């Protein structure tokens, strides 16, 4: 327990560092920022386009041109930022979609990760997920996927099988490894090896089928209550 | 400018020196060649995927973790 | 499923005029639309590559198969990497390869991994799995035999893995039979590809489109700008020269308003494969039809060339 | 597989459950006597 609230403290800090230190860790909000400016700036911008017309001012063009000529230029500016506006909203309604499915997207994260547990392999972080926090943003949210990674791994021999007594018994929930001489069980994700007995293994069938099978004793809990 | 001309499959790169060793993408370019900046004059090379390893296979191994890190990661 | 889509580029300014000197100063009038449309393909090249990096570049490590390639009976010759051939792709990557099939101002910029990165990376991931199941999808990769693996992914659908070592040998040929006839299958269906090859006809569509109206006349006197030059004059010839230019800036808006949304289109159709990866290649997936029809045990990315095929 | 104590557990009664049926049930340590 120690050690893992240690890490787990240890990994907040590190979290909180980075964030404060890496120039763009936050790139997928500053890209939204960005991008709502421009299309601003850009609309803004074709303001100032004349459009085929002899000026982009309309005060101009009305007092240079008589009205029967003025007209034809007046809805040559009108086409055009007409058209400007029309464009504008239709990027505006494809970044409204997009965004809307990255919202779905964090919702959903949200439920998963933050009110349970996902099995999901990297929809909560890579690594074994544990749990998440989440962290408000100006136009997001971010998470904090808290997962088990593991780390120091060891080589061992395995069998599939154990036979006994002409028997074929296999790992309950586990696995078995040879510790070079002296057979075990332990779990998958982590290394706990005990003594092979009758409650950690099942049986079925004999040794003739199961290929790889190994051969070692099974201990009996009820053998040594002999009297 | 001419100093240096080297032939891309996304067009002709000008001023930038290939090297025969590759590294990760700093500026992608196309078709598997990026630029960077490195000890200075920029350098051209083919972008490398990762390291490569091989898992050590065997009929009757397995590896098992005998300790593991507990670690937070962020998503925006 | 498509993951990524054809890298366009169009010089706005030589498919208006046809780089002709006359009415290139003219279009200078119109302001930034240029630019507009430079970016916004510009952004769907980068939105293609990033899709590739995510579906693609999952796996940090280029894991190598070993040299004695015996799994307890399984056979992944037609989906590992061919030891000879130039391209190092696999039996049902050639196929796949095979069976889909493909200025004035238009032009396909590359994407940034081509298909031997590609290849590279499906082999990583295909050597990953085979190895060392899960665990390399989640940390540090462990060895298993592939026996224990397929025993372990047994117990994941509710079935006992004594089921497994007891009918090793059946299910390692039912297995060897499915994987052949994944090769039928795809070879005789005439449209076994038919998303991929949409895609690109799509794409073709759009250009031939886009190319076909520049003949158009909009109402002028004709679609070529050097004869309206050459016997109209200056006060004349604008009128027409504006009115091509109208239509062919309205053609140019219109193609990268559908690339666009197409665009969207990819990047959902790219996340989803990015999804059905790291949930059915780098794990068991206990989601219902998700990974395939049935109770998933383990899924095979092939690369194609425009999109990814997962054998579930 | 025979129906033993190790396979199954028990819960109260079985005038609650609908449907249940009467059979034996081994106790592998019955024959054992330890
Ligand atoms: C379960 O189904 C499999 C597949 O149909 C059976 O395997 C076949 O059995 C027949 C009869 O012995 C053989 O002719 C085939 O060659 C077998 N196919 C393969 C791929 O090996 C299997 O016998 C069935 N098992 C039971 C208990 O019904
Ligand atoms: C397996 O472990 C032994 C010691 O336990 C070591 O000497 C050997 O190099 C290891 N082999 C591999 C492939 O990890
Ligand atoms: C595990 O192997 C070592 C060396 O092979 C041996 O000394 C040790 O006793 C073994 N474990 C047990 C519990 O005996
Ligand atoms: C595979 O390993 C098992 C368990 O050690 C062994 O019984 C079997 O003979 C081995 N098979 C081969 C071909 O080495
Ligand atoms: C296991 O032991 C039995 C006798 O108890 C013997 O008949 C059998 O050959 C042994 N198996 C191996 C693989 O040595
Ligand atoms: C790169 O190295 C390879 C292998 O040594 C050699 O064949 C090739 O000519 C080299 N190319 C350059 C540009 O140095
Ligand atoms: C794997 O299958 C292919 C195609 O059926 C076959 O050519 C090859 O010999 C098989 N490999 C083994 C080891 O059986
Ligand atoms: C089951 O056995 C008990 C005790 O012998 C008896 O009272 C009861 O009626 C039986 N129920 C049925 C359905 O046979």
């Amino acid at each position: 327990q120690k050690l893992i609230a240690n890490q787990f403290n240890s990994a907040i800090g590190k979290i909180q560092d980075s964030l404060s230190s890496t120039a763009s860790a936050l790139g997928k909000l500053q890209d939204v920022v960005n991008h709502n400016a421009q299309a601003l700036n850009t609309l803004v911008k074709q303001l100032s386009s004349k459009f085929g017309a002899i000026s982009s001012v309309l005060n101009d063009i009305f007092s240079r041109l008589d009205p029967p000529e003025a007209e034809v230029q007046i809805d040559r500016l009108i086409t055009g930022r007409l058209q400007s506006l029309q464009t504008y909203v239709t990027q505006q309604l494809i970044r409204a979609a997009e965004i809307r499915a990255s919202a779905n997207l964090a919702a959903t994260k949200m439920s998963e990760c933050v009110l349970g547990q996902s099995k999901r392999v990297d929809f909560c972080g890579k690594g074994y997920h544990l749990m998440s926090f989440p962290q408000s943003a100006p136009h997001g949210v971010v998470f904090l996927h808290v997962t088990y990674v593991p780390a120091q791994e060891k080589n061992f021999t395995t069998a599939p099988a154990i036979c006994h007594d002409g028997k074929a018994h296999f790992p309950r929930e586990g696995v078995f490894v040879s510790n070079g001489t002296h057979w075990f069980v332990t779990q998958r994700n982590f290394y706990e090896p005990q003594i092979i007995t009758t409650d950690n293994t099942f049986v079925s069938g004999n040794c003739d089928v199961v290929i790889g099978i190994v051969n070692n004793t099974v201990y009996d809990p009820l053998q040594p209550e002999l009297d | 400018t001419g100093s240096n001309v080297f032939q891309t499959r996304a067009g002709c790169l000008i001023g930038a020196e290939y090297v025969n060793n590759s590294y990760e993408c700093d500026i992608p370019i196309g078709a598997g060649i990026c630029a960077s900046y490195q000890t200075q004059s920029i350098i051209a090379y083919t972008m490398s995927l990762g390291a490569e390893n091989s898992v050590a296979y065997s009929n009757n191994s397995i590896a098992i973790p005998t300790n593991f890190t507990i670690s937070v990661t962020t998503e925006i | 499923l498509p993951v990524s889509m054809t890298k366009t580029s169009v010089d706005c300014t030589m498919y208006i005029c046809g780089d002709s000197t006359e009415c290139s100063n003219l279009l200078l009038q119109y302001g930034s639309f240029c630019t507009q449309l430079k970016r916004a393909l510009t952004g769907i090249a980068v939105e293609q590559d990033k899709n590739t990096q995510e579906v693609f570049a999952q796996v940090k490590q280029i894991y190598k198969t070993p040299p004695i390639k015996y799994f307890g009976g399984f056979n992944f010759s037609q989906i590992l990497p061919d030891p000879s051939k130039p391209s190092k792709r696999s039996f049902i990557e050639d196929l796949l390869f095979n069976k889909v099939t493909l200025f004035k101002g238009l032009t396909v910029l590359p994407p940034l991994l081509t298909d031997e990165m590609i290849a590279q990376y499906t082999s990583a991931l295909l050597a990953g799995t085979i190895t060392s199941g899960w665990t390399f999808g989640a940390g540090a990769a462990l060895q298993i035999p592939f026996a224990m693996q397929m025993a372990y992914r047994f117990n994941g659908i509710g079935v006992t893995q004594n089921v497994l070592y007891e009918n090793q040998k059946l299910i390692a040929n039912q297995f060897n039979s499915a994987i052949g006839k994944i090769q039928d299958s795809l070879s005789s269906t005439a449209s076994a590809l038919g998303k991929l090859q949409d895609v690109v006809n799509h794409n073709a569509q759009a250009l031939n489109t886009l190319v076909k109206q520049l003949s158009s006349k909009f109402g002028a006197i004709s679609s070529v700008l050097n004869d309206i030059f050459s016997r109209l004059d200056p006060p004349e010839a604008e009128v027409q020269i504006d009115r091509l230019i109208t239509g062919r800036l309205q053609s140019l808006q219109t193609y990268v308003t559908q690339q666009l949304i197409r665009a969207a289109e990819i990047r959902a159709s790219a996340n989803l494969a990015a999804t059905k990866m790291s949930e059915c290649v780098l794990g068991q997936s206990k989601r219902v039809d998700f990974c395939g029809k049935g109770y998933h045990l383990m899924s095979f990315p092939q690369s194609a060339p425009h999109g990814v095929v997962f054998l579930h």
